[PDB]
DNA sequence: ATCTTCCCTATTTAAATTGCT
DNA sequence: AGCAATTTAAATAGGGAAGAT
């Protein structure tokens, strides 16, 4: 149905499902499933999303883009977007890359800001862990998890190279995997090819994390070819680097809870998008990328 | 019955089962198994497993047992108390070997040593291949191996976490 | 690339193929799509149009030629898209198909009459030895022969009589004898040990009368009386009417059987036997469940009683009848019209326009492609196959790696895996490292392809991956041993799959000279069997000997005589297509093949001789070949080098010879910077593969990319001491070679490993031939028999290569192409030609090539063994630890340039050398120490 | 280029610990050290062997050792001297066409962290495998160049920050990076309880022989010098999929787990030293691992 | 989808008008108001433009973006005079190759390297002219075109800024517009709002080269927010910078021929497919932009 | 809403047979 | 031999309903 997502401060990423978007009486509306029309205010939204069962028309597209309301096509849920155009400074007056994009590029270029931003993305990944506290998952304030957190903090702060950061990131990620395996009474080893519940649930949750990180990178105009940790030849490595922030804080406890209770995949999708809507995870990633790129 | 988990971690320098046995000994010596707390192990295939699971009916909290296992905290992990409608309860099975029963034949029937060897010469010598733990016994000053196997659930438990009768 | 796809399909199989074909092409309406797409788009459209299910009816046209045809859609013979096709088109005097139907039906209702003895009943129930004293096929043959001796076997009531033990069941009646041979050899063929019988027997019945019970059927023989006491519970309704209708069918058609020739009878009975094992294995594979008890034929996996013998005989009959129908009335699935073939060849491929001199409407074709290496022989073979229309062929090649090379050529030029099927039946662990994504190589085993309609008559729907790739391949790029079993096997049903493969597909055999003599005999047997069904044989060998080319033509001519008289057509002759890089010649040859072939050979020789001599060979005078190798290495480095760096190939004969030359050269004190490699075949999986890839990338001299795989800065002698593994299938280019003489085709092939990629002529001498083989010091009586055609029956009078070879000679294919039978005892070339005409002769013998009468027997598969090698046990290296008596050793570490280590893999050791330790080493594999 | 490794190339052991002699003390009576005696009890039982079924009727009087604390002392004291020696880059059997390139490729090694983890494995109780288990109080006293250091609560798995270990690590890294030696007299006092059974190191017995030999110097229970040397170099947290610190091996291999962590994945020592003498850029962690192996030493030839 | 036709090897391109695009039986098909459902080869489509009166569902965008089809709309800022925002959704769900972004932005940030790259892309105009010749129009080798190409190269060689570049564009394009017009005997003033065929066919070819240029950009991962030409009238970004390589070589001769030889919009559209696949212009632009970034 | 699957729904094609010239 | 009438039947298209996202 109609879904609101706060992204930066005031603009809202509207998600529209099972509706036909067109122009009625000179302004953009949409007929919904229940046969009731709903209009959209141009002032409070910049991102508008078209989920499953949704069609838009040409003059609705044109009038939405002329009002600064830039449209994207997404899979139902609002965090699995497959089609959009690039954010500019203004949609009609000029065509310039966003300040965030340019800042990211400059930071990526000079080697020192790239190393500092790699350290910072891991700092905010540890922050994400504490910030987004779950109920079924392990305690972030537990002594073993806090020891893993301080080990990662020491290792990131004392490192001067990227391959050290990759080893430390892998140690932290799989150490949280080991901690959640110690919670849920299983021998868990992370492999994509396994058909067990924990590994495949973590895989499709990671794909959801890639989708929401892709939406967060798109919404500030950040391109998908400037990874911090991963190599220059890794296709879409920045999506993986941004999704790393919430892979071990949100996706991992939800996936282990989902494999523990053993429910099906669509209701895990609704749990993931419910956690994304409730705690504003996309807005957290948007502010994370602003604080990374602004420096 | 609600239950709690005690999983042995980082015990590679020392075998996992030595830490498991020391967890059993420290749970015995500082109370815990009064008559109602019992143990079970999710991973007995050929080893005793690395998870101790306590399924007390009244409820085991994290604080009392983490104060109890303050000595194993370097390589232990305690999960939050979960619930289970059925736990797979184990009991103690013991072995006898020759001289054991010979001394019994000294003190029960009152026969001499040579005839006690005579009645038991071609008999005895059973060999338990069940998964086990290695226990320090404190009241009787020697260390032994205790064998555990699956049996029907009993209301009362020993001081070790196994079924009675 | 502009294509147009039309759909003939009923169902919603005109609907769920419409989604995929409308994903790639625009819709022009009326279930017709048309548009532009890439060749990889054609491959993707093929892969997701075939995999979508059964019943897809799709024809694609590229310009006006048909690209592909999914299914058995008749589509286009002249015009495309017919109107309604109903029934009753031709209905001729089919005769021989009615003959095969009658023989297969009569034999298949009698093929398992011999399981009714009490011994087979207690064998199935399991209280006796599972191996019978006499096999049940022979007991059923005894039943049928006794019934024929008693009553008139063609028109009478059946009733099984009291049968005894008979040593022979073959009489004189030609048709009865055919039925008896089909009954007895429905599991294995009879084997004749008799030397006089093997010497003399030629005809159909006159050989079949020598097939006794002692040729494999009579195992041990102590319970014969129980093996011949038989119940007669088969007399039921449907069995008796099926037997009556098939017997009367045979009765009505056997009048054309006596008008056949010997060649016909043999080929027709081979087809009948193949269809009979097809039906028997098809009914034995599936579980039918129901049974009428009191008698049983087969057992399930649990050993329970199933498939009672009446319905077993009826099921084998109908399955064999249906096998025959689908193998005799199949329009087989052919390959795509490859668009990168049909254009002109440019430059050095400009001779490949010789296909524009061949008729495109010939039913038969015998290509002898005498073109030299590096001219694109296999591409020219594919061009010749595609000149007649769509391609359906079996590229049978020696070696796994040569099949890989032809597959990679087929992949990168135009052929996808929807038409090609690379088959190597060993599952080797040679993987490509470095970069999986940036490989663009390593042709693999997937075969999206198209499953043929012949899979339903094979046992248990053919098989899994391998036999689906075998049978259903339009183009089958395979190792040759998946095709030579078509001519017949000892035990089992392994004949049927290559038989039915070669029935509807052409045969392309490349470099047949590298095979053995018995290997070439069974390959020409395969050529005869392929020509028996009108398919076309392409032989591609530059160094062909007239003898070989002749006997392959005679095998094709006998096969085309079988095919011509089988369809009741008058035999006009064989369309022989002589081909080389200088021209082509297509003649309708029914006789005088020898003068035309030798005239083409002489024309190719004159087209080779006015070109500049590329291989000047000097036979050394130095007797001792060790120091002859030393002096020749020094001389050819001082004469033939690229700025101080030279590449030498010491071709020797055997492995301990190779390690002897290596250990001498490593201990050889000289000012030359010798860097020694060992390149024989006894090596562990890892080590061997590593040598191959390195050598292929350092001896590539079409560019200067090798300067970075070796140290060319310092003047260095890069020497590779190798056995005949270098002269077969290796695209290597050495600066010079020192050859230990074993055979003249070895001389020509190792000349082909020198200046293979360059075009610069040598000035003085680029080949130094050794004075003697090293077996002269071990056996002066015979020394050239190892990797040569010298033998105990063909002995050279002198072993001196001044006596048996020219001292200075330009080595090319001319000496092998000419053909000389005189003076074979004191020249190597005439010794070679002698053996080739004295083993591959136009006789039937028993191990020969025209084999007739013996195809009925197991003799051509026992005494003519394909890949006849020594015992060969395999010592296997498992993670650095060897299995048997191996004992790893340490090499001399004097001049080794490259040494790759190995941990897994296996080495093939002859049983003779198993007695001692093979002493595996990292540098050189096996030796005697 | 292509600087091929010498076949005789070896390095000496640079962390030399003594045998860890074991004594019985009290927690507040730390000076009265009584030596822990290995007792030995006899066990009667018939022999059961695969090769001799005829000998199973009679024999095999075995007498298995054991070692407990006495029933008046509740603290086990473990004394050993760890000797760190410098010039870890000097090959003793190697030479200097490869070892000198290693010197000039591992000069940027942060010895500070290497030494920290060595002294942390010394102090936290990695050298006290089965007898730090179940101890209610752990204490380590390090005496180094007339300086006494006290450690009470150091978790052994992670190398956390404490200025006491750091203080010693300074002089240890100054030795290891430069020339000389330093000696740490390490005495561990662990309060296990009254008469708690202690764990000496084990001599290798045969498949038969006796059940278990505990390590004796002159009758008193002790632990092996190489076993303590395994403890000190247990600093390897830099292999791929690094969960716990393992002993720094040339292949990253632990015998008791049946797996090798650095073997077969291009992170073994030999590929890293060939990369160092061919001069590709190493990271800090694998270079620290290579320097830790050279401190450990061993013959690297092939 | 197996390997999926390389996007340079896709040949079908469409701009649909007055239709409802949807998915039937898994088919990308546009339905008109007369009840006619025409399918689209979505695995072979380069782009689908959407004209006025058009509409598309979610699932059609979902299986066009999975097959790599760029979908734009010809209204909004599609009046082509300002050329501000032609609403152009790209498939960024596929994680693109990154190295062309890296070499492109290394030369972007460096303004001297951007100036040199602009000169290379300005020389690509005359390269396109020479490579793609037409046999129904202006001969490239006559004296006027050779003179103006020589003047353009000698002006762009000595160029100093992007303001100097903007001017050279004025000359080339305007005078090539004019030179064709005088040879086609038509007084012609380029006007995006003009009704004559010489302008409506030119705007249709503008949208077609927009689609080809944007597909060539997205293929390499290159966005649009990194243009090489900066000016007052050059609003629109990098897609027009790539597209005006092939106005005067391809789009303008086809549009002029179409108007002169009285083609209909449908056949001009098809003439555009025939020239864009017969000379393989998409692979031309893709390989040439690889030459542009390179290092 | 969009799209899919399936059940009517009968409308719509292809085959089959057979006097008739 | 082609065809016509005329049956017979297999299949194609479409609309409505319900279940998914
Ligand atoms: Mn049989
Ligand atoms: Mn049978």
């Amino acid at each position: 149905m109609q879904k609101q997502i706060l992204t930066s401060q005031k603009r809202n990423m509207y998600i529209l499902s099972r509706c036909k978007v067109l122009v009625k009486n000179g302004q953009v509306c949409h007929l919904h499933e229940d046969g009731n029309v709903y209009t959209v205010p141009y002032a409070n939204t910049v991102f508008i999303g078209l989920a499953e069962g949704t069609s838009i028309t040409n003059e609705a597209m044109s009038m939405l883009a002329a009002n600064g309301v830039i449209v994207f096509w997404t899979k139902g849920g609002g965090y699995d977007m497959f089609a959009a155009d690039i954010i500019c400074h203004l949609p009609q007056a000029d065509y310039r890359p966003t300040k965030y994009m340019q800042n990211w590029v400059r930071l990526w270029l000079d080697e020192e800001k790239k190393l500092s931003a790699a350290k910072e993305i891991l700092k905010m990944r540890v922050d994400s862990l504490s910030t987004h506290v779950h109920d079924f998952g392990v305690d972030v304030e537990n002594k073993r998890v806090s020891s893993i957190v301080n080990k990662f903090d020491k290792g990131v702060t004392q490192a001067t190279s990227f391959e050290s950061l990759l080893g430390h990131e892998g140690t932290f990620v799989k150490s949280l995997y080991k901690e959640y395996a110690l919670e849920y009474e299983i021998e868990f080893k992370r492999d994509h090819k396994s058909a067990d519940n924990y590994n495949k649930f973590l895989t499709l949750g990671n794909y959801y994390a890639y989708g929401i990180a892709r939406s967060s990178l798109w919404a500030l105009g950040i391109d998908n070819s400037f990874p911090l940790l991963h190599g220059s030849t890794r296709r879409g490595g920045l999506v993986f680097d941004v999704a790393d922030i919430i892979k071990t804080s949100i996706i991992l406890p939800l996936a282990f809870h989902a494999a523990d209770q053993g429910m099906s995949n669509t209701e895990f999708k609704r749990s993931c998008v419910a956690y994304f809507d409730k705690n504003d995870i996309l807005a957290y990633l948007i502010n994370n990328i602003k604080r990374l790129c602004m420096e | 019955y609600n239950t709690i988990s005690i999983t042995v971690v980082d015990a590679d320098d020392v075998g996992v089962n030595f830490v498991v046995s020391k967890v059993l000994s420290t749970l015995h010596n500082k109370g815990i198994f009064n008559g109602e707390v019992g143990v079970t192990f999710p991973r007995m295939d050929k080893n005793v497993g690395d998870i101790i699971t306590l399924f007390s009916k009244t409820g085991v909290d994290r604080k009392v047992l983490t104060s109890t296992l303050n000595t194993l905290t370097d390589f232990i992990h305690i999960g939050k108390p979960k619930e289970a409608d059925k736990v797979k309860t184990y009991r103690k099975v013991d072995t006898k070997s020759k001289g054991k029963l010979i001394r019994r034949c000294i003190k029960r029937k009152g026969v001499s040593a040579e005839t006690a060897e005579s009645l038991y010469g071609n008999y005895k010598g059973e060999k338990c291949k069940l998964p086990y733990i290695v226990v320090n016994s404190k009241s009787t000053g020697q260390r032994f191996s205790m064998f555990l196997e699956e049996c029907e659930n009993s209301e009362k438990f020993n001081s070790y976490g196994l079924c009675i009768v | 690339m502009f294509i147009r796809i039309k759909c003939f399909s009923k169902q919603p199989i005109a609907k769920k193929v419409s989604r995929e074909v409308s994903a790639y092409l625009e819709y022009t309406g009326n279930n017709t799509w048309e548009g532009h797409i890439s060749g990889q788009g054609v491959s993707n459209l093929q892969t997701k149009l075939i995999n979508v299910g059964k019943g897809v009816k799709v024809v694609c046209n590229y310009q006006d030629k048909v690209l592909f045809a999914i299914g058995n859609v008749a589509m286009s013979d002249t015009g495309s898209v017919p109107k309604y096709t109903t029934k009753k088109v031709y209905k001729p005097d089919d005769s021989i198909f009615t003959l095969k139907q009658g023989l297969v039906g009569v034999a298949a209702l009698w093929h398992d009459l011999g399981k009714a003895n009490s011994y087979f009943q207690r064998k199935l129930r399991g209280e006796c030895n599972p191996s019978d004293p006499v096999r049940h096929e022979w007991v059923s043959g005894v039943i049928v022969s006794t019934f024929a001796k008693g009553n008139d076997w063609l028109s009478d009531d059946f009733i099984i009589p009291e049968v005894k033990h008979s040593d022979n069941v073959f009489g004189d009646d030609q048709v009865l004898n055919a039925v008896l041979w089909l009954i007895n050899t429905h599991h294995k063929k009879g084997l004749v040990e008799d030397p006089i019988y093997r010497a003399t027997k030629t005809m159909f019945t006159e050989t079949l009368q020598c097939v006794n019970v002692n040729g494999g059927w009579f195992n041990y023989g102590d319970n014969i009386d129980e093996c011949y006491k038989i119940d007669t519970s088969f007399i039921t309704d449907t069995y008796v009417k099926q037997l009556n209708r098939y017997r009367k069918k045979l009765l009505a058609t056997k009048h054309i059987w006596f008008t056949l020739g010997e060649d016909q009878k043999i080929a027709i009975l081979q087809e009948c036997r193949v269809a009979l094992m097809l039906g028997d294995s098809n009914f034995s594979s599936d579980l039918i469940g129901g049974d009428g008890s009191h008698l049983y034929a087969n057992l399930d996996e649990c050993g329970n009683l199933k498939q009672t013998l009446t319905q077993h005989l009826l099921g084998v009959t109908d399955c064999a009848l249906k096998a025959l129908f689908t193998i005799n009335h199949h329009k087989p699935v052919k390959a795509n019209f490859i668009p990168t073939i049909a254009e002109k060849g440019e430059g050095k491929f400009a001779w490949q326009n010789g296909v524009n001199m061949v008729d495109s409407s010939i039913d038969n074709m015998f290509c002898i492609n005498m073109a030299s290496t590096g001219k694109g022989k296999t591409l020219a073979n594919l061009k010749l196959l595609q000149h007649f229309g769509n391609v359906r062929c079996s590229f049978g090649l020696g070696m796994v790696s040569l099949t890989k090379q032809t597959a990679k050529q087929f992949l990168d030029m135009g052929v996808d895996y929807n038409s090609a099927a690379m088959v190597t039946g060993f599952s080797k662990s040679r993987f490509n490292l470095g970069s999986e994504s940036l490989d663009q190589d390593e042709v693999s085993v997937e075969y999206w392809g198209q499953t043929s309609s012949l899979s339903k008559v094979f046992p248990n729907n053919n098989a899994g991956f391998k036999n689906k790739k075998l049978l259903s391949a339009p183009i089958l790029v395979t190792t040759t041993d998946h095709l030579v079993k078509a001519s017949g096997v000892k035990k089992g049903n392994k004949q049927m799959l290559p038989y039915v493969r070669c029935m509807h597909s052409d045969l392309v055999l490349d470099e047949i000279d590298d095979y053995g003599i018995e290997d070439m005999v069974v390959l020409a047997r395969l050529v005869y069997l392929t020509a028996c069904y009108g398919n076309k044989v392409i032989i591609s060998s530059a160094t062909i000997t007239p003898a070989i080319s002749n006997i392959f033509y005679e095998a094709y001519s006998s096969g085309y005589k079988v095919f011509c008289a089988n369809k009741q057509t008058t035999y006009k002759g064989v369309n022989v297509v002589w081909w080389d890089e200088f021209g082509i010649k297509v003649e309708k040859v029914t006789d005088q093949f020898s003068n035309l072939n030798t005239r083409f050979v002489n024309k190719r020789i004159t087209n080779l001789l006015e070109s500049t001599p590329k291989h000047k060979a000097l036979v050394v005078d130095q007797d001792d070949n060790m120091e002859a190798v030393k002096q020749s290495i020094t001389t050819l480095h001082n004469a033939h080098n690229s700025g101080g760096v030279s590449f030498g190939l010491i071709r020797t004969t055997t492995i301990k010879d190779c390690v002897a030359v290596t250990q001498e050269l490593q201990n050889w004190e000289t000012d030359l910077s010798i860097k020694i490699l060992c390149y024989h075949s006894r090596f562990v999986g890892d080590t061997k593969a590593q040598m191959e890839e390195y050598l292929s990338k350092v001896l590539n001299r079409k560019g200067d990319e090798y300067k970075k795989f070796v140290d060319t800065t310092t003047p260095t002698a890069y020497i590779v001491v190798a056995t005949p593994v270098v002269e077969v299938g290796r695209d290597f280019d050495f600066d010079w070679a020192i050859i230990e003489p074993s055979s003249e085709r070895s001389i020509v092939q190792c000349a082909g490993r020198v200046l293979r990629h360059r075009s610069s002529t040598p000035t003085t001498h680029n080949i130094h031939i050794l004075k003697y083989p090293f077996k002269f010091y071990r056996n002066s009586n015979i020394c050239y028999d190892v990797a040569g055609y010298e033998s105990k029956g063909y002995k050279l009078k002198s072993k001196n290569m001044l006596d048996i070879y020219k001292k200075e000679s330009i080595v090319n294919s001319v000496n092998r192409l000419q053909g000389d039978a005189a003076f074979y005892t004191k020249s190597l070339t005439a010794l070679e030609h002698k053996v080739l005409l004295d083993k591959l002769t136009t006789d039937i013998a028993d191990t020969n090539v025209f084999v007739g009468g013996w195809q009925l027997t197991a003799n051509p598969h026992e005494y003519c063994k394909w890949r006849r090698g020594t015992k060969n046990e395999d010592l296997v290296l498992t993670d650095g630890k060897w299995s048997g008596n191996v004992t790893t050793t340490k090499p001399i570490q004097s001049k080794i340039w490259r040494k790759w280590q190995g941990e897994n893999g296996s080495i093939t050791v002859p049983e003779y050398l198993l007695d001692k330790t093979i002493c595996y080493n990292d540098f050189y594999g096996g030796y005697e120490n | 280029t292509k600087l091929k490794a010498p076949a005789v190339l070896a390095y000496s052991r640079k962390i030399n610990p003594t045998n860890a002699l074991m004594f019985a003390v009290n927690w507040s009576d730390r000076d009265n050290t009584t030596a822990v005696m290995v007792g030995t009890k006899t066990v009667a039982g018939t022999q059961s062997v695969r090769g001799n079924p005829n000998d199973a009727d009679k024999g095999n009087i075995q007498t298995v050792n054991f070692a407990n604390l006495p029933h008046n002392k509740n603290t086990l004291l473990v004394k050993y001297n760890v000797k760190f020696v410098g010039d870890v880059f000097k090959a003793e059997l190697g030479g200097g066409e490869y070892s000198n390139t290693l010197q000039t490729a591992l000069e940027n090694t942060d010895f500070g962290t290497l030494a920290y983890r060595y002294v942390y494995n010394i102090a936290a109780g990695r050298t006290l495998w089965r007898n730090r288990v179940g101890a209610e109080s752990i204490e380590t006293v390090i005496t180094v160049n007339d300086q006494t250091f006290t450690f009470s609560d150091l978790l052994v798995n992670e190398f956390d920050e404490d200025v006491d270990v750091a203080e010693i690590a300074d002089m240890v890294a100054g030795v290891l990076s430069g020339e000389g030696f330093v000696t740490l007299k390490v005495e561990h006092y662990m309060l296990l309880g009254e008469g708690s059974e202690v764990f000496p190191s084990q001599e290798f017995v045969e498949n038969s022989k006796l059940s278990k030999q505990l390590f004796d110097l002159n009758g008193q229970a002790a632990m092996h010098d190489q076993k303590i040397g395994n403890a000190i170099r247990t600093i390897d947290t830099w292999y791929e999929d690094a969960t716990t610190p393992i002993a720094v091996e040339p292949y990253g291999s632990v015998v008791r787990n049946g797996v090798a962590y650095r073997a077969g994945n291009k992170t073994d020592l030999f590929t890293l030293m060939d990369g160092a003498v061919n001069g590709k850029s190493l990271t800090e962690e694998d270079q620290m691992f290579v320097t830790a192996n050279l401190i450990r030493g061993g013959v690297f030839g092939g």
